[PDB]
């Protein structure tokens, strides 16, 4: 099974700051054939179910603000939020959807500092 | 409007079992595979298995082989998952979710059910 690891486990940032969080996997999620990485990012706000933010390693899903950018390839992926807003408070999970088991990383919990 | 509806909760006795339901609507049910995910607070998300509704073909996470059975009813557009011999560690929220996979890359889940809170006690 492909193991997905995420870092950091949590981060606390004030509105307007940039955040970077990473997801590595222990096996490549890139095909040798179509050349695309089968990794998605989900956002789970408190009290809600996860919602798909990004798929392929980099396509942002419609509705998702362009402050979120997925990047990276092969075994090392990054989700960046260019300027974080209060509503981005959430746990962010990456996921292999290359092959079964689909598996997920353990999540980066984003917390919000404020006055 | 694409929708996957589940019932809010299930209370079950340890050692017993349950059949979770997930009703689909808004799309051709047989056209997409159905996934089941488990979420325990603090632990995160865990994939249980999937099933193609058109022919009933299943694929399980080795960890849950023998604990979960997936079936579906193409007549009523419902997918099912039975969990057997439950124990306290099985308490959690269980989601049924749909996967698209076009583009040439990942089976990126695009639609999730409301989730069912199961409590073993």
């Amino acid at each position: 099974d492909i193991v997905m690891t995420q870092s950091p486990s949590s981060l606390a940032m004030s509105v307007g700051q940039k955040v970077t969080m990473s997801c590595k996997s222990s096996q490549s999620l890139l095909d040798s054939r179509n050349q695309k990485n089968y990794l998605a990012w989900y956002q789970q706000k408190p009290g809600q179910s996860p919602k798909l933010l990004v798929y392929f390693a980099s396509t942002r899903e419609s509705g998702v603000p362009d402050r979120f950018i997925g990047s990276g390839s092969g075994t090392d992926f990054t989700l960046t939020i260019s300027s974080v807003q209060a509503e981005d408070l959430a746990d962010y999970f990456c996921q292999q959807h290359y092959s079964t088991p689909l598996t997920f990383g353990a999540g980066t919990k984003l917390e919000l500092k404020r006055a | 409007e694409v929708k996957l509806e589940q019932s809010g909760a299930e209370l079950a006795r340890p050692g017993a079992s349950v059949k979770l339901s997930c009703k689909a609507s808004g799309y051709t049910f047989a056209s997409y595979w159905m996934q089941w995910v488990k979420q325990r607070p603090g632990q995160g998300l865990e994939w249980i298995g999937a099933i193609y509704p058109g022919d009933g073909d299943t694929w399980y996470t080795q960890k849950f082989k023998g604990k979960a059975t997936l079936t579906a009813d193409k007549s009523s557009s419902t997918a099912y998952m039975q969990l057997s011999s439950l124990a306290s560690e099985d308490s959690a929220v269980y989601y049924c979710a749909r996967p698209p996979y076009y583009y040439g890359t990942t089976y990126y889940f695009d639609y999730w059910g409301q989730g069912t809170t199961l409590t073993v006690s």
